[PDB]
């Protein structure tokens, strides 16, 4: 016999409320859209990303949360990332508490994390730091392979050679038994 | 309700359209109620004739119309 | 007693409840249209709240030590009244 | 033979109500009543 | 029709008549 | 939308048995040590040995007549002593001798 | 109508049209459905969820009568953390320390490096506790529960700390450094070599504020920290116990294997540090926003005031200090747990 | 092993602290024409599907003699 | 680097590791053994 109760209204609540912002003073320290990148807000968006524009194109997507360093850390380069190779790719900032759906289908387990996509599982490549070794510089040059790569792969064999998989037949259902409801399948 | 309209020949229903008015008992205290014939025969319109049922003496309407 | 506003403050929000207690989203169908579905809540890999309940309260801890570290290593004598108190475990 | 008695049992207790024209599980499909408001 | 066109997928799922083939291929013990 | 257009069924396949042995090798990976190894290959290699023997070679039952012609067998181990009607599994090629 | 009694079922289904698709999804479809006039109703789909939970709870839990839970050596994650509570808390506490995160990350199995060092952790702290026991326990002549106390009562003793600080808008103020004495004045001066200025808020904050130079408010490593902790704490004859000062040196390392932005990224706050790495559903997310709230309203109009201005304010900030410090040990027992009360008495 | 080849699901002890468990439907109805028969009210069935199955009305024990 | 600290603890012997390669204390023949006796004797 195994149960969790249902939610409260803390689970339930905004994950992501604003915070008071200081004065420009402790931002004076020794350390001191986007035009090339998407911020995903909404599981429609990224379906529509991932079942049409992964499709077309490759896509490149970063799943953070607000409570790691190495997200911020990570933000920046990504963003140069992005706007030198947003001629073959596209590239979207997903938020894993805003949009969970998102995090629970590309089968993140820590943040960040960036995800190669292309036709869905043709070629799904997740980069992450479990460990805790790497740095932002060497996620983003595993990046940079894996894109290489996938468009290699593409290019090869007349456009083919990258199918979708397991996604054919499965839809995502043992992962996130929501799209039933998607697939119109009755739950009754 | 169901969809089973008799039918108005008079092998079936004897003395259907003889006069312009018809009578119904409804509910439990069986209260009278008079229908003009013609707001009857509209449903012969929407009647289907391929359907037959009970012993073929009612068609049955279109499920459009009686939906 | 002012100083101790704060604590005051504290203790007024002792055993409100949290997420680590019970299970961190729910599903909402759209009744108007049932292929349209919606997750309120959070992320989690996590499954183990049967445990997690007694400890919940160990991030913040945890937190809250780094920050205090954070402080002393430019002041080490904000501790002298807990330490004068005979709080912490010490050898005169 | 279940679905015999299935359908026995849907006759006389869905062919005379004037409350269940469908199922109430799809009541939000069908049309607005005019005399509500 | 040529062997590479049928044996294309499109062709072989959409347009072609896989029933004699298919047939072969399950009576093939009996053939052998 | 079924099959592809400059994709093959052969193509197909291989990527499927690729799929599938991939994903065998995953699921060997995650497991016990305690049983994998036993239940993938010295079950199975000890069962297809004996069926193979058993449905390809031709044994014999053998007997010996007096327990003064039973062979010495207290030196080799896991057969200290001789017991009639042993199921004795031969070539064609061998003789009496 | 005819009485629907006397009607034919298959003429009263060939009538009907919308029945027809009642009965084709529940009984063409499927083979299994109940020969219930309703299968769709709340008491059916109830009681299919709860047969549902029943099956697999029956099938997968670790019970008297178990069928799947068999030839069992190797566990996996969750029945190896329900079974082995003393490896669930050591293992989050390092993932938490290791990577500054939420629960609702906690990976399903660790890493051996992980792992390797947390034996490597172990062999120091029982080490030490050994040598220690073998020393003083014999010249003399259940850890969950203690466990427990000793990580509550922490947590109590932290928030007292933070809560004690807000008071006076000391808790977490950076690049500003607290003094309360013209000795920590002087000690925290020796930072910047008497560059920076010192700050001051009239009569409520009861203690007086330093801002070293742009290129010096840095933060320090923890090891560092600890090491400036231990020595001013030996200078003044109070050292802590060999145990808990190596808790405290095995938590800076492990902060420091987070590796060079351990606490803050370049262009950030140790106050939006701490309000970052919050937990959202904690309780005193709102009291702590509320505090930061005020602390940076006045610390934007708090006025400069210059060295020895301070001095002569910082003896009676001494002076109201001790005495606020000696009320203390009174206000615990005021709403402190008894647990801090019996250990200020 | 890489991760390609994972298991494509997630356990059901997961799922349920997610909110994301779905318990019903044995079975499925495949076809949009087939799931939205209950909720349309006025054409559950075309036409010609309707004449379509008006010819199994009962079953064939000619058929099943042959 | 973050994890250098940690990783520099991790230097084995040349014994250590031929150990490992063979997996002493994670093979365990003797609990493979110990299940085929389980498994044969449950039926
Ligand atoms: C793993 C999960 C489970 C998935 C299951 C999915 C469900 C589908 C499975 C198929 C369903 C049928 C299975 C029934 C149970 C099997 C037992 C059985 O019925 O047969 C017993 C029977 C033997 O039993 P017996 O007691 O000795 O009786 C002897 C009598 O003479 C008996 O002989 P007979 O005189 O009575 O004549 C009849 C006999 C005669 O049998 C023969 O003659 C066999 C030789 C026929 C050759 C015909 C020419 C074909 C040319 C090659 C075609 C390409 C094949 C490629 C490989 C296989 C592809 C599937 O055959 C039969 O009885 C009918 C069996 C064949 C029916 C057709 C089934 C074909 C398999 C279809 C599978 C499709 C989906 C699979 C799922 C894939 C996973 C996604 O079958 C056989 O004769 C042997 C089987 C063939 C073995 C040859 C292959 C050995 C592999 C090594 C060869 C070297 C090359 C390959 C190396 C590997 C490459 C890297
Ligand atoms: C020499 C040393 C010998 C030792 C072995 C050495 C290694 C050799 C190779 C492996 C041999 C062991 C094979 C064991 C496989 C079965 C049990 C098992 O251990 O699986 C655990 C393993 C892990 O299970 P898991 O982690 O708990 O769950 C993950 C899912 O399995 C993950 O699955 P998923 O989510 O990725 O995808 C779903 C999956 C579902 O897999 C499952 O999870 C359940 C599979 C159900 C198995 C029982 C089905 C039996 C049904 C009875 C058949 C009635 C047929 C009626 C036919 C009438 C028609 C006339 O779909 C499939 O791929 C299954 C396809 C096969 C089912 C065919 C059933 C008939 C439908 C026909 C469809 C048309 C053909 C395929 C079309 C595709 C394009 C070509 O399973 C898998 O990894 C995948 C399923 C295995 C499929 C078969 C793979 C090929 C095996 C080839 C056998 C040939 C042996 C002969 C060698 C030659 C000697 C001469
Ligand atoms: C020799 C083998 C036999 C032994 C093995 C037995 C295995 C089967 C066991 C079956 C057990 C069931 C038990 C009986 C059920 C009775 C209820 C019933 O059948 O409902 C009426 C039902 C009437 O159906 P209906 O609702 O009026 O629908 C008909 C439509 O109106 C008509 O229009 P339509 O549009 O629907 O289609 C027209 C037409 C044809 O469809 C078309 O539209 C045109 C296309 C037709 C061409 C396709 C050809 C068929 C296949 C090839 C045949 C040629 C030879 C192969 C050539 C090889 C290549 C050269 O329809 C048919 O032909 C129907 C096909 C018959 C299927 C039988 C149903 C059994 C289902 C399960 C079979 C299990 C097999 C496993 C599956 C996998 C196997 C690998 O009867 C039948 O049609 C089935 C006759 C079954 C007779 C089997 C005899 C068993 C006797 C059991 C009685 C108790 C025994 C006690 C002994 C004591 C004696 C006193
Ligand atoms: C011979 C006796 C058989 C009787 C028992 C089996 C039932 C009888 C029916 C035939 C069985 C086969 C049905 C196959 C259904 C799969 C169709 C399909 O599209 O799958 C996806 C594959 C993969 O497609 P794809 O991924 O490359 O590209 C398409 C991508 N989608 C799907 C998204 C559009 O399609 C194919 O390329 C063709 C596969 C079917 C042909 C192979 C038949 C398999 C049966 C033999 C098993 C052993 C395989 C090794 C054979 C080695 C030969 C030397
Ligand atoms: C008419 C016929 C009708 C019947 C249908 C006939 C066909 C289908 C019949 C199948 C039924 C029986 C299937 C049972 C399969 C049992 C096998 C099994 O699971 O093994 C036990 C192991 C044991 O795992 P486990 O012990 O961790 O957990 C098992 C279950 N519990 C937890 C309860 C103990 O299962 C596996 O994890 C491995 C299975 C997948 C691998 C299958 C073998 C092939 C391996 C090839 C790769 C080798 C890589 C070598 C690399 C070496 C370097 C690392
Ligand atoms: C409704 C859709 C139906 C689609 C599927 C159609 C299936 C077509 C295959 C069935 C046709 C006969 O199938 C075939 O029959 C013969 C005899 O029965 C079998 O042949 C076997 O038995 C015969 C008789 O002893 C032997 O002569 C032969 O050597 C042996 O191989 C084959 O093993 C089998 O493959
Ligand atoms: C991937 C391809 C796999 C396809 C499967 C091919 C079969 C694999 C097993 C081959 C084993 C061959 O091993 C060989 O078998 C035969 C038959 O038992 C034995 O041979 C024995 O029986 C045969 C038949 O009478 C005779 O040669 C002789 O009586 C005797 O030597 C050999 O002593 C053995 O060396």
């Amino acid at each position: 016999s195994f149960a969790i109760p249902p939610a409260n209204a803390a689970a339930l609540a905004d994950p992501l409320p604003a915070t008071p912002t200081p004065p420009p003073v402790f931002e004076a320290v020794s350390s001191a859209a986007l035009k090339n990148v998407e911020e995903v807000s909404t599981m429609e968006r990224y379906e529509a990303a991932v079942y049409e524009e992964s499709f077309k194109k490759p896509i490149v997507c970063l799943f953070f949360a607000r409570f790691s360093l190495q997200s911020k850390v990570l933000l920046q380069p990504f963003l140069d990332f992005a706007a030198s190779a947003s001629n073959n790719a596209t590239f979207f900032l997903i938020d894993c508490d805003r949009v969970p759906r998102a995090a629970y289908h590309a089968r993140v387990e820590n943040v960040p994390s960036l995800v190669v996509m292309k036709g869905d599982d043709a070629f799904r490549q997740t980069i992450t730091d479990s460990v805790g070794v790497k740095t932002a510089g060497d996620l983003i040059q595993e990046a940079r392979s894996a894109l290489d790569q996938v468009l290699r792969l593409d290019q090869q064999e007349g456009g083919t050679k990258l199918q979708p998989g397991v996604s054919s037949y499965t839809h995502h259902i043992g992962v996130d038994n929501l799209n039933v409801y998607r697939k119109g399948w009755p739950v009754a | 309700m169901l969809n089973f309209i008799p039918k108005r020949c008079p092998s079936v229903s004897l003395l259907f359209g003889k006069r312009p008015v018809q009578r119904i008992e409804v509910g439990q205290a069986r209260h009278q109620l008079e229908i003009p014939v013609e707001t009857i025969e509209k449903i012969y319109e929407g009647v289907d004739s391929r359907l037959e049922y009970h012993n073929k003496d009612y068609n049955a309407m279109k499920w459009k119309d009686f939906m | 007693a002012r100083s101790f506003r704060w604590m005051q403050a504290f203790a007024a929000v002792k055993g409100k409840p949290t997420a680590g207690s019970c299970a961190a989203g729910t599903a909402v169908v759209n009744p108007e249209d049932p292929t349209k579905v919606t997750l309120k809540g959070r992320y989690t890999n996590f499954s183990l709240q049967h445990i997690w309940e007694k400890y919940d309260y160990l991030q913040t801890h945890l937190l809250l030590r780094e920050c205090m570290l954070s402080q002393v290593a430019k002041n080490p004598r904000l501790l002298d009244p807990e330490i004068n108190a005979g709080l912490t475990p010490t050898v005169f | 033979g279940k679905i015999h008695g299935a359908v026995w049992r849907m006759k006389h207790l869905f062919a005379t109500n004037f409350k269940m024209v469908g199922h109430p599980r799809y009541a939000y499909a069908l049309p607005k009543n005019p005399l509500l408001q | 029709v040529s062997f590479s066109q049928f044996f294309d997928s499109e062709y072989f799922w959409t347009k072609a008549n896989v029933g004699p083939f298919f047939l072969f291929l399950f009576t093939s013990p009996f053939w052998y | 939308p079924l099959g592809v257009k400059g994709r093959s069924v052969f193509a197909g396949m291989r990527s499927f048995i690729g799929q599938r042995l991939g994903r065998l090798y995953d699921s060997f990976y995650y497991s016990q040590s305690s049983t994998k190894y036993v239940m993938v290959f010295l079950f199975p290699a000890g069962i297809f040995y004996t069926r193979f023997r058993a449905d390809t070679k031709l044994g014999y039952h053998v007997f010996i007549n007096e327990e003064k012609l039973y062979p010495d067998y207290s030196q080799n181990y896991f057969d200290t002593k001789w017991t009639n009607g042993r199921k004795v599994y031969l070539d064609d090629e061998t003789t009496v001798e | 109508n005819p009485p629907v009694w006397k009607v034919n079922t298959n003429e009263w289904l060939d009538s009907d049209q919308y029945w027809q698709a009642f009965v084709e999804k529940h009984h063409f479809y499927s083979q299994y459905q109940p020969g219930v006039v309703d299968p769709e109703a709340p008491q059916e789909v109830e009681a299919f969820k709860q047969a549902w939970h029943s099956r697999m709870g029956k099938f997968n839990d670790r019970s008297d009568t178990p069928m799947l839970y068999a030839y069992m050596n190797e566990l996996p994650s969750w029945e190896y953390y329900d079974l082995h509570r003393s490896a669930f808390l050591e293992h989050m506490t390092y993932f938490l320390v290791r990577t500054g995160g939420d629960f609702r990350f906690f990976p399903e199995m660790p890493p051996w490096q992980w792992l390797a060092h947390m034996e490597n952790l172990r062999f120091k702290l029982l080490s030490v506790a050994q040598s220690r026991r073998s020393q003083l326990q014999l010249a003399n002549l259940h850890g969950e529960e203690y466990t427990q106390k000793f990580l509550q009562y922490e947590t109590e003793l932290f928030q007292a700390c933070a809560a004690r600080l807000m008071g006076h808008f000391m808790f977490l103020c950076d690049p500003f450094i607290p003094v309360q004495s013209a000795e920590a004045l002087s000690a925290v001066t020796r930072v910047d070599n008497g560059k920076g200025k010192l700050f001051s808020l009239g009569d409520d904050v009861n203690a007086l504020f330093y801002l070293p130079e742009q290129q010096r408010r840095d933060v320090e490593r923890p090891t560092q920290a600890v090491q400036t902790l231990l020595g001013h704490l030996e200078a003044t004859g109070r050292p802590f116990n060999p145990c808990y000062s190596e808790l405290l040196h095995v938590h800076a390392e492990v902060l420091e294997e987070r590796g060079e932005h351990w606490l803050t990224a370049p262009g950030e706050c140790v106050s939006q540090a701490f309000l970052r790495r919050l937990r959202t559903d904690d309780p005193a997310y709102e009291v702590y926003c509320s505090y930061f709230k005020e602390m940076y309203e006045r610390f934007a109009g708090a006025k400069e005031v210059s060295m020895e201005d301070g001095r002569k304010r910082l003896a009676t900030i001494e002076k109201n200090a001790q005495e606020e410090a000696a009320a203390y040990g009174l206000a615990l027992k005021t709403m402190g747990s008894a647990e801090l009360a019996h250990k200020a008495r | 092993p890489s991760g390609a080849y994972r298991l494509p699901a997630v356990d059901y002890k997961r799922q349920l602290s997610r909110g994301t468990l779905v318990e019903g439907a044995d079975f499925y109805l495949p076809t949009a024409q087939e799931q939205q028969r209950l909720a349309r009210h006025f054409e559950p069935y075309s036409e010609q599907e309707q004449e379509e199955r008006r010819k199994f009305r009962f079953q064939s024990i000619s058929v099943y003699l042959a | 680097r973050p994890g250098q600290g940690s990783n520099a603890q991790f230097q084995t012997s040349l014994a250590d590791k031929t150990r490992g390669l063979l997996g002493v204390g994670f093979l365990r023949p003797t609990k493979m053994a110990s299940f085929a006796a389980t498994f044969l004797l449950n039926f």
